[PDB]
């Protein structure tokens, strides 16, 4: 298995963490990861997608072919990327118009996107071509938590393209939590929005807090010992949005926040100093003390 | 054209009357042995495979016999010296293209007895050569008779 | 009270342009098959909490109310997708609103942190770019000090610097090149 | 300038029924196509595909009952053994296996008849024209 | 004889006319050659223009027609009468369709829909030319029918055949007959019992001189044509002699078995040994085996002695002259819309759940309960449209019969209960027949059941008390509702029936993109089928309401009655014949033909191929697949569709 | 005709045609029923040719006397919106082709006596009543479309561009007066807006109608299709409260008219309609239910979608068969679901539109039902 890794901005320039976790993750369960020398932002598609759908396109498409001129394909660890590069992707594939008004624009630059990349994001992957049972297998540190798994809403939707099954009652990361030893439990709204998806967290603060207070308070009530997201986004407005909801409505919880790639990390025997949760805006300590 | 075919035909003209070829297909000719069921042929071989059975009718053993789409008149001594038919009189007179008349029969009765289920794919892969296994004498007289380039 | 002279009788087909050809046209035109069931605003987390109701917007670009492009309201849309997957008429509802955004800011509607992260983008090629103090935290858990990225590729930044005035998306923004930041 | 030629032959149960359906919703499509009527696609054979060729066809298009619906109950299983040797008799003889369609489109399928004719003739089209004829004159 | 050929091009009003330039097609038509006469009317199937056919066949001696206008499908059988009036053979005459498949698909091409439409008329002139005058073949009639299906549909058109005095056959699938029907308590807008209406129905079709009521038992095989059809209905194994058995009851008392009753949708419970329901008819009992025991208790308690374990199916040859399909549908199945709940929340039912419920005779005993707790919900919410003008589940139809039952059930309801709380979730209330309106006004007014419209967004419970809250949109207050409930009716739509697969295989018919059966034409013919003898009747046709099933039943029985009354029908003469003189015998013929119908012969002293003229359906692929071409189908002659090719680039000559 | 959009011609023409050459029916065109005796099975009926004033045998339905009668009458199968002549054809595909004089607006001066070949004109012909005995007896009388002139905040008969739906498929008809031109009756020009009012008549307590006509959401729809078929740059508004598209391809035509024509709907029933004097163009006053607002938007024609009534004569046939009428006024069938075509009287049935509002496949089907019961 090898696949062009997409990083994005706030994995690799803030939660590095997340990439060393997925790093060591990734090589343990028997998948190569390249590096995509020359990736941009994929661009975030909450700006860019809203401000101008031709430039969100012609940028996701110089990035996918970085990954074709390589021969491979491509995983992210981010539903903001997944999203963007994955829709991009199916469009330029189904619309004749897109791919040709993008290819005037890459023509350029001396690029030419051709249809032969795949985009895919490390826990459908995992899923569906690698197996559940080969995380439980690599399992060193079984984790003794309830965790309150948050899907995040570009993972599986739209379900027309991605084809990853309900985005209703999904099942597919509460077996991979489930692997570790770990507990998903079951909370009210459970694939409600965190608020940060299009540019709200940017444009709305207020508003975006009020649905992650929202999805906190209902992983709390369901006996939640933190919560774990496949999506930098989720993560900084579960993270840095606890330190926001402090300030500005005066609620604290201190509820862990990790990263899928980082809950199986500390599983599959790592040391919590290379997940970097001394960067967490929300001290994951507490949780340590329950693993 | 046999000999004697020629000559009713020369010495129709000669008494001021009308010649006549024979209209019906080869099979009446031939002396193998058809099956009152019907035709259906489980596989397709070039003429060098197997053993052919000189009793049986060699289209239904599996091998393409043209005899079918072919007018009769020649006695059929092809399949009667062990061969079977290659089309060289022609078709019938309500026949334009043989090969393609040929083609519709071999792909209708191939796989008839497991007609839903037989894969259609089987046929085309057998033969690798088409024009020349179906168009040997007729390619000029063909609704196609040439090779695009 | 709501006159003829006060609606835009092309607003759709000006949302359907717009949408042509990304997302598409057969996504955008979807709008006409809406029969306003409130499906959209029911399944909407950001209604829940705001005065912000999504078939309203879909009304709004049938009824010829542009005023919808001056909205702040398309902006309180998360982009969730749950209207989307619910619509019972196959409307592309989150591409809609998204299309919208896009005339919204063509009219000027864009919020600075928005242009800021536009901007951060074009200039240094990613939207949350590295630091002094991302440097030190890759180096310490076993990461290349810089990662693969545009950001440290002179080549890929201007592929892109190409691309965004090939797009005229710097003009969009109001992003000067000379000055290195967001005109006025 | 240029404009395919397109041919069809649609058994009437099924695929004439879908044309016919597609007309009464006012479903639009190119223009190319001259649909032919038979009362099954077991009445199509290379014969009728080869000559419409001959003739100046850009394109051939087929279209019968979906298999098992048949409304003379097997007709459709012999055109479909008939069209896959046809397809590449045609490659043999230069003639693109492209240019030849063949689909299972029922009586009240519409929607897919004017999508089917959408696709083929955008695929002629890209093709450009049919120099058989030409040849032949020549 | 050389051809002489009129050639008549139709406006249909603009629906030709607006797109294609007739008058120019119809200057076109004059080009070509044995055309004599070429001329266009706005309504060529109109009497002006039949006669104008009528008089240039007589004036100018016309040996062929051509009509440019609609598809054959639709009309060909009355050009063919009007030209058969003039005494031109009625197989002298060809369809050139350039309304369907030109006007209607091209108008925003009007240049090369002209140019089409030529080619068209140039297409169908060349097949002409080559036509031959055939003759109708003449078919005598079994004075017999037989209805599929014995719900409200199928037992009305029982009922009326057998009244006018022909035989009728009426098979059911189930035990008894009555339907969905009989599963309702009662029905809109009379708010009658089903029973009332039904009950005497089922009674007097079970006891008809003319009708031979086969319950229990399902069509297994149907050959033939309008007129002649031999079939094969499968009688399956009660293990209960049917003469003997009185309807006690007194086995299924001491049955030790229980098994989810299907009638009551999987809320009420029976024993192996059973009776659908109480009124049902035939009034008989059923054993099934899939969850008896043979533990014997039934046999000890039975007095004639009516059970029979040993008892095997018996298979029923009929011949019939026509057939009624009337199998009515299903209920949805709401589990695909998931954030309803269905199948995940127990308070969570369905609109047929419900019927069963508040029956008298029901599960329940006529009482409305919750199935988290066993107790009466004070609080309801009915959910309209729920697999029906939904493009997610892939039913964008309206299923008709919703609006009116979740207005009449919740009348019921509150009849039962008065200080019931109803709300109705809707996007339009569809109240659209005689007496209709009235019952929607008498349900807000007279019994207070209010209305929300909105298409609820997702349905969701409380885990600590099993309750229901409802996320929607009042579209009319512009505001987000979260009410609370105690159930929550789902009004799913109608859908076909399981086993409709099956019996449309076995007659040969289609289905519209609604996936129910289709008829020839909604208005030219509404419960016939393009299969010739075949007749539609009820639900099976569409979501339908009980007035619009029993008049489809009333209606098919008429259409049905007409070749039975005739003694006669004319079939198409389009049959495959070998010409002996060409046919070599090779047998390649035999073994395409799914009725046997060419058979290889002796004829003068050598094997030659014969088809049976009766056998042959006329679908071409015998003589498609002739490698002599002795073989051919009269009317679509190998060399009729070369000339019709030709015609496509060029005129003949 | 929707849902199809067939002429209605292309399914009319043709049984009109069958059904006045049948072996088995003896068509009685231009007469009435006057009286009935007897009951079931044993009917003794008396129908009244009307005269027409010509000789059917010679008469061949050329025309030309039509083209020089002097007198000129309105045309009632165009509703008013055309003019007649009083030697006239009530449409060219009439059957029986032949001419009728209305001797009301007859002054018999003979012009077409003299360009008719056959000799056809007959001023003498008198009515006669034919005495047939029968077993059964099937009413099909159909319907009359509500009279909006009462509901006066539309302006119905004040206004000249408020037309009814009946006037509008006669304007958009082919064959029609205007040659299938919709135009304003103020100015003779196209409207370029157009407002679609439903339930005119029906769902109203103001004016006795509390039933649904069935068919006015579906014909509002499907002439608005034409209209954009005809004129793409139309805008059309159709104010309901709910569209009832409820049978087969009911509810897809209705998905069809806004996606694939551009048609808008508002929900909302107006208040009321006001013309521009110095334009004749009229204002739909009338609350957009879902966006809680008032909307003024103006218009160059209202069509009015008027409901079904009972027709004028079904009083008269009312006491001919001895029947009765539900609280509709349409006839009353013997019950609902038990016999939906038959009527309490023995012998007596209904088929069509006269025994509720309803579709032609309804129709059809009733015709069909109504034969088998009688
Ligand atoms: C919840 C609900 C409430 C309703 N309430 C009303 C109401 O109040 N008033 C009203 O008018 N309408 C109502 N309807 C609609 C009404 O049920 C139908 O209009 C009516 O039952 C149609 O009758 P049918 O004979 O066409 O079909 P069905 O009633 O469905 O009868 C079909 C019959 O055919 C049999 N069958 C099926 N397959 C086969 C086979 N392969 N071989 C032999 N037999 C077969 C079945 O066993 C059954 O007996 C309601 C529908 C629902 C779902
Ligand atoms: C504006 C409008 C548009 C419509 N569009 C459509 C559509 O697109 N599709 C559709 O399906 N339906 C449509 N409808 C409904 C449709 O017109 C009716 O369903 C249909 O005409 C009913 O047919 P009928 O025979 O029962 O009644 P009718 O068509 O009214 O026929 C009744 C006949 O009986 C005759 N008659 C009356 N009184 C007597 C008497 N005393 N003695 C003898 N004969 C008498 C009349 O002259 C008439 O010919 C529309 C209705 C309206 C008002
Ligand atoms: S062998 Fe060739 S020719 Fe002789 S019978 Fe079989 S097919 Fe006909
Ligand atoms: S090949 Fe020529 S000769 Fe030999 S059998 Fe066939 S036709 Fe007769
Ligand atoms: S859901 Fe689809 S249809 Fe219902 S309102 Fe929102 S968009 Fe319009
Ligand atoms: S997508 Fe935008 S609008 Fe549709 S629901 Fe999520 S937030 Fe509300
Ligand atoms: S035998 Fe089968 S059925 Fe008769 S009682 Fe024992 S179990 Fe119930
Ligand atoms: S079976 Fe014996 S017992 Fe059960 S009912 Fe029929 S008769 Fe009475
Ligand atoms: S009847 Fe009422 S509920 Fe049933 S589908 Fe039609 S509209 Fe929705
Ligand atoms: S296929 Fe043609 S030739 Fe062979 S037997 Fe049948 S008819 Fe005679
Ligand atoms: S034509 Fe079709 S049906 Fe008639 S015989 Fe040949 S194969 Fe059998
Ligand atoms: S039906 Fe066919 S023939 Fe009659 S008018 Fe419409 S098109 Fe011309
Ligand atoms: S006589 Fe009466 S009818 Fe003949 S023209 Fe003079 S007016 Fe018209
Ligand atoms: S003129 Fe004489 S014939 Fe010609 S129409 Fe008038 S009446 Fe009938
Ligand atoms: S059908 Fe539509 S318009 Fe006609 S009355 Fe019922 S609702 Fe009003
Ligand atoms: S009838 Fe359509 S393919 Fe046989
Ligand atoms: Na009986």
């Amino acid at each position: 298995m090898k696949y062009a890794f997409f990083l994005g901005c706030i994995m690799p320039n803030r939660y590095a963490g997340v990439e060393a976790a997925t790093r060591t993750v990734m090589e343990k369960l028997g998948v190569e990861l390249v590096d995509m020398t020359g990736a941009s932002c994929c661009p975030a598609p909450g700006v860019f997608g809203s401000f101008d759908q031709k430039t969100w396109l012609t940028l996701a498409a110089r990035n996918l072919c970085i990954a074709e001129e390589m021969g491979v394909d491509i995983v992210t660890v981010c539903n903001g990327c997944y999203g963007s590069l994955f829709e991009a992707a199916h469009l330029l594939h189904d619309n004749k118009e897109a791919l040709n008004f993008v290819n005037e624009k890459l023509d350029k630059v001396g690029k030419e996107y051709k249809g032969n990349v795949k985009v895919r994001h490390f826990a459908e992957l995992i899923y569906n071509d690698i197996g559940v049972d080969k995380i439980a297998e690599k399992v060193e540190r079984p984790l003794n938590i309830n965790v309150g798994v948050h899907y995040g809403c570009h993972f599986l939707k739209p379900t027309d393209v991605k084809h990853l099954g309900s985005a209703e009652r999904p099942v597919m990361l509460d077996e991979i939590v489930e692997a570790t030893g770990a507990k998903s439990v079951p909370y009210a709204d459970k694939m409600m929005c965190c608020g940060a998806g299009g540019g709200v967290r940017a444009r709305e603060l207020e508003l975006s807090l009020d649905m992650t207070n929202e999805k906190i308070e209902n992983m709390i009530k369901a006996g939640a010992d933190c919560t774990v997201n496949v999506c930098p986004f989720c993560h900084l407005q579960f993270d840095r949005g606890q330190i926001e909801i402090k300030e500005k409505f005066g609620k604290e919880y201190n509820f862990p926040v990790l990263h899928l790639s980082q809950l199986l990390g500390l599983a599959m025997g790592m040391d919590p100093k290379d997940l970097a949760l001394s960067v967490h805006q929300i001290s994951v300590d507490p949780l340590l003390k329950k693993i | 054209p046999n000999p004697e075919m020629i000559a009713e035909v020369v010495k129709a003209l000669l008494e001021g009357k009308e010649p006549e070829l024979p209209k019906k297909n080869l099979c009446e000719e031939c002396a193998r042995k058809k099956s009152e069921e019907g035709v259906a042929i489980e596989t397709i071989k070039r003429n060098y495979e197997g053993n052919p059975d000189p009793e049986k009718c060699l289209l239904e053993q599996g091998y393409i016999c043209l005899g079918i789409a072919t007018r009769e008149g020649c006695g059929a001594p092809c399949p009667s010296s062990g061969v079977p038919c290659s089309g060289c009189s022609g078709p019938t007179d309500a026949v334009v293209d043989q090969g393609a008349k040929m083609i519709s029969a071999l792909c209708s009765d191939f796989g008839i007895d497991n007609d839903r289920d037989v894969d259609p794919m089987i046929l085309p892969k057998s033969i690798k050569d088409k024009i020349g296994s179906f168009y040997k004498f007729t390619l000029p007289s063909a609704f196609v008779p040439i090779r695009l380039k | 009270m709501i006159y003829s002279s006060d609606l835009n009788k092309n607003l759709a087909s000006q949302i359907i342009e717009a949408g042509t050809p990304i997302p598409g046209d057969d996504v955008v035109s979807s709008l006409k098959a809406c029969y306003q069931c409130g499906t959209c605003t029911g399944s909407c987390p950001s209604g829940r909490r705001t005065s912000y109701r999504t078939r309203k917007v879909i009304r709004k670009a049938l009824l010829g109310m542009d005023d919808v492009l001056d909205s702040d309201d398309i902006w309180k849309c998360t982009t969730c997708y749950t209207c989307y997957e619910r619509c019972p008429r196959d409307v592309k509802v989150t591409e809609i609103i998204k299309t919208i955004r896009n005339l919204a800011a063509q009219k000027g509607n864009m919020a600075k942190a928005h242009k800021m992260t536009a901007m951060y983008v074009l200039k240094y090629g990613h939207a949350v770019p590295a630091n002094k103090n991302t440097a030190e935290l890759r180096k310490s858990i076993g990461l290349s000090e810089k990662a693969p990225i545009a950001q440290f590729s002179e080549k890929d930044l201007n592929e892109m610097n190409t691309l965004i005035k090939e797009l005229g998306f710097d003009e969009l923004i109001g992003f000067d090149w000379e000055k290195g930041a967001l005109k006025e | 300038e240029w404009e395919p030629k397109i041919i069809g032959f649609c058994c009437n149960w099924c695929t004439y029924g879908g044309a016919d359906t597609a007309g009464v919703g006012r479903m639009q499509y190119p223009p190319s196509i001259r649909i032919i009527r038979v009362m099954c696609s077991g009445r199509i054979e290379p014969s009728l595909i080869l000559k419409a060729f001959k003739e100046g066809a850009d394109g051939v298009f087929v279209g019968g009952c979906h298999l098992g619906d048949c409304h003379y109950d097997s007709g459709n299983y012999k055109w479909q053994r008939r069209v896959m040797m046809l397809y590449e008799l045609l490659e043999e003889l230069g003639i693109e296996k492209e240019r030849l369609n063949h689909e299972w489109i029922s009586a009240s399928e519409g929607e897919k008849f004017q999508n089917t004719m959408k696709d083929f003739y955008n695929k002629i089209e890209a093709l450009g024209p049919c120099k058989l004829k030409e040849e032949l004159d020549k | 004889e050389e051809p002489r050929i009129g050639v008549y091009v139709c406006h249909c009003g603009v629906n030709i006319g607006g797109t294609v330039d007739c008058p120019d097609v119809t200057e076109f038509a004059k080009t070509l050659k044995n055309v004599v006469v070429a001329r266009d009317y706005k309504y060529m199937c109109a009497d002006p223009g039949q006669e104008m056919i009528k008089k240039d066949i007589k004036e100018h001696n016309l040996n062929r027609v051509v009509v440019a206008a609609c598809s054959p499908r639709l009309h060909e059988p009355t050009f063919r009468r009007c030209v058969a009036e003039a005494g031109l053979n009625p197989f002298l005459f060809e369809f050139a369709n350039i309304r369907e498949h030109c006007s209607w698909v091209h108008m925003h091409e009007k240049e090369k829909a002209t140019e089409k439409a030529k080619d068209l008329v140039r297409m169908a002139v060349a097949k002409a030319r080559l036509l031959e005058p055939l003759e109708f073949i003449k078919v005598g009639v079994t004075q017999r029918a037989l209805v599929i299906g014995g719900g409200v549909a199928g037992i009305q058109t029982a009922l009326d055949l057998g009244d006018m005095g022909f035989e009728t056959i009426l098979v059911e699938k189930t035990p008894s007959v009555g339907g969905r029907m009989a599963q309702l308590d009662k029905t809109f807008p009379t708010n009658d019992c089903s029973i009332c209406i039904l009950a005497p129905k089922m009674v007097d079709v079970a006891k008809h001189p003319n009708v031979k009521l086969y319950a229990y038992s399902e069509v297994v095989d149907v050959q033939g044509y309008v007129g002649n059809f031999k079939v094969k209905i499968m009688k399956k194994a009660r293990y209960i002699d049917e003469t003997k058995c009185t309807g006690c009851g007194q086995c299924s008392e001491v049955c030790p078995i229980d098994v989810p009753n299907e009638f009551d949708m999987g809320i009420g419970m029976r024993k192996a040994i059973y009776k659908p329901f109480p009124q049902a008819v035939p009034a008989k009992y059923t054993i099934d085996k899939e969850h008896c025991i043979e533990c014997g208790l039934c046999a000890k308690v039975c007095g004639p002695n009516a059970i029979d374990f040993d008892q095997e199916p018996e298979i029923i040859e009929a011949e019939v002259g026509t057939i009624i399909c009337a199998i009515g549908y299903d209920a949805f199945d709401p589990t695909v819309r998931e954030e309803y709940g269905y199948g995940v929340y127990d308070n969570v039912v369905t609109a047929l759940e419900l019927e069963r419920m508040i029956n008298a005779s029901g599960p329940t005993g006529g009482k409305v309960i919750r199935l988290s707790d066993g107790q009466k919900p004070k609080r309801i919410a009915f959910i309209q449209c729920v697999g029906s003008r939904d493009a997610k589940v892939g039913n964008k139809y309206c299923s008709n019969v919703c609006c009116m039952y979740a207005m009449k059930n919740s009348q019921l309801i509150k009849e039962k209960s008065p200080d019931t709380e109803i709300d109705i979730y809707y996007m339009d209330i569809r109240a659209f027949s005689k007496g209709y309106e009235e019952f929607y006004e008498r349900s807000a007014k007279q019994y207070g059941i209010k209305f929300m419209r909105g298409r609820p967004s997702q349905v969701i419970e409380d885990p600590e008390t099993g309750n229901l809250v409802v996320r929607a949109e009042d579209t009319l207050l512009g505001e987000i509702l979260e009410k609370e409930y105690d159930l929550v009716v789902l009004s799913v739509g109608m859908v076909p029936t399981k086993s409709a697969d099956e019996v449309q295989k076995i007659l040969g018919i289609s289905r519209t993109p609604d996936q129910f059966f289709m008829e020839a034409h909604p208005k030219l013919r509404p419960v016939d089928t393009a299969t010739d003898g075949v007749y539609l009747a009820g639900a099976c046709q569409g979501p339908k309401d009980i007035p619009a099933s029993v008049a489809q039943g009333s209606a098919a029985a008429s259409r049905a009655a007409i070749p039975l009354a005739k003694g006669e029908v004319e079939v198409e003469p389009i049959i495959a014949s070998v010409d002996a003189e060409i046919c070599g015998g090779c047998g390649v013929c035999v073994k395409q033909c799914p009725y046997g119908a060419p058979r290889l012969v002796e004829k003068d002293g050598k094997v030659v191929a014969e088809v049976i003229s009766a056998l042959c359906k006329g679908c071409g692929t015998c003589p498609a697949g002739c490698p002599s071409g002795a073989l051919e189908q009269d009317h679509f002659k190998t060399i009729q569709l070369f000339k019709q090719i030709e015609g496509m680039f060029r005129d003949t000559a």
